[PDB]
DNA sequence: GTTTTATATACATACA
DNA sequence: TGTAGTATAAAAAC
């Protein structure tokens, strides 16, 4: 709706948007993924938002 | 002409009659951004009627991205909607459409230097600079950018009809200048 | 994963070993920082 | 000067849970625990920093973002998540929660 | 300086 | 070497 668990936490370096389309580079994090855990250096968000 | 501009993008203005606490809207509306540091406004979006909203501390908030003046305004009633349940004494009062973009295709070739020469008061072409040449219309008062593909954009218009009127008083001058 | 199970184990020794001196400081007991450590593990593994 | 969203991950609500039991039990102050959580605060960072090398791609549709002091939320649907350091994890709803990189 | 939108050139910067 | 961000060019609000 208007107003106001797998998980990721960490930093963002950049965060950029181009019409409806976001790209995110994070670094130093940790998620929860279906029960799963990873920690990693790096990561790359692509998404649109429609 | 047979060929009607494309509407693109509607601007309008609207006063919500109330100030506003930018931080708590940003922290309970989805889709905001807040960040003082790179412009007094909290900035928010809704995906239907798919617009962006410019929302400032006084109360004012400019809508943009609208394509028919019902979006433009139903989007705006979204946004005054949205701050009304976040808490706010938010109305409705003196929307008003600030600025209309359109667009067509004559689909031929311009020669925009001999354009540019022959009517220069209204027209700036600086092709190392921008390719598109830029003609300021007095009546109606719209500007147009002429590219040599034959796509033109038409901006400026307070009402529709001012984009329609500007084309069809600017496509016999295409068609005088068409490429070979 | 090898990563991640390893940077959990660092975290878990490197928090222990560096909060030995507040645990001091205030006069704790070394068995009971071995306790948080245990505790910690298994909430963990759970 | 270190955040505290780390505190939220499994490892860091297992720390708040064990600290909690401890307190209870009273054998150790809520004081304690603050400085045993600052020091957490601390160790996962210069953990994930200097003790990682995986790279991660999240690809998905933008369900919802958010921005407001100094953080990032972002709410990704119907993902793929590719961890390289071969696996490629699918995902139905992921929240992205982000502190700027550049601290004040 | 933001935000939106059609339009189109030159030049930068990645990457397989 | 061919695919895939910056800059250049109406209106309101701050």
């Amino acid at each position: 709706d208007y107003l106001i668990e797998n998980l990721m936490l960490c930093l963002y370096d950049k965060v950029t948007r181009t019409k409806a389309r976001w790209k995110c580079s994070l670094k130093d994090g940790v998620v929860t993924i279906n029960r799963n855990d990873y920690t990693f250096q790096k990561a790359q968000v692509e998404a649109e938002w429609v | 002409s047979g060929i009607v501009p494309t509407l693109q993008n509607i601007v309008a203005t609207v006063t919500l009659g109330c100030r506003l606490d930018l931080k708590t809207v940003a922290l309970h509306a989805r889709n905001a951004e807040y960040n003082p540091k790179r412009f007094a406004a909290v900035i928010m979006r809704i995906r239907e009627p798919k617009t962006t909203a410019l929302i400032f501390a006084s109360g004012k908030m400019v809508v943009t991205g609208a394509k028919s003046e019902d979006d433009s305004k139903l989007a705006s009633r979204k946004y005054a909607r949205i701050i009304q349940k976040i808490g706010f004494a938010a109305k409705f009062t003196d929307f008003k459409i600030q600025n209309i973009v359109g667009s067509c295709d004559v689909k031929f070739p311009i020669r925009l230097e001999g354009l540019a020469f022959s009517h220069g008061t209204f027209s700036s072409y600086e092709p190392e600079l921008f390719p598109g040449l830029i003609y300021r219309m007095v009546k109606p008062k719209i500007v147009l950018l002429i590219f040599v593909s034959g796509k033109i954009v038409l901006t400026g218009a307070k009402q529709r009809e001012e984009i329609y009127q500007a084309f069809e008083a600017i496509y016999p001058v295409l068609s005088e200048f068409r490429k070979m | 994963n090898a990563e991640a199970s390893r940077v959990y184990e660092i975290i878990v020794e490197s928090v222990v070993n560096e909060v030995r001196e507040d645990f001091e400081n205030a006069g704790i007991d070394e068995q009971t920082l071995q306790d948080l450590k245990n505790i910690w593990q298994k909430k963990l593994t759970e | 000067g270190y955040y505290e969203l780390y505190r939220r991950s499994t490892i860091g609500n297992s720390l708040v849970d064990a600290l909690d039991t401890l307190i209870s039990d009273g054998r150790i102050e809520a004081s304690l625990a603050m400085r045993v959580l600052e020091t957490f605060d601390k160790v996962v960072a210069e953990t994930l920093k200097d003790n990682t090398q995986s790279k991660l791609t999240v690809k998905g549709n933008l369900d919802t973002y958010g921005f407001c002091d100094d953080v990032w939320t972002f709410i990704v649907k119907n993902c793929q998540v590719t961890v390289e350091d071969q696996s490629v994890i699918s995902v139905d709803k992921l929240r992205i929660v982000a502190c700027n990189s550049k601290k004040s």
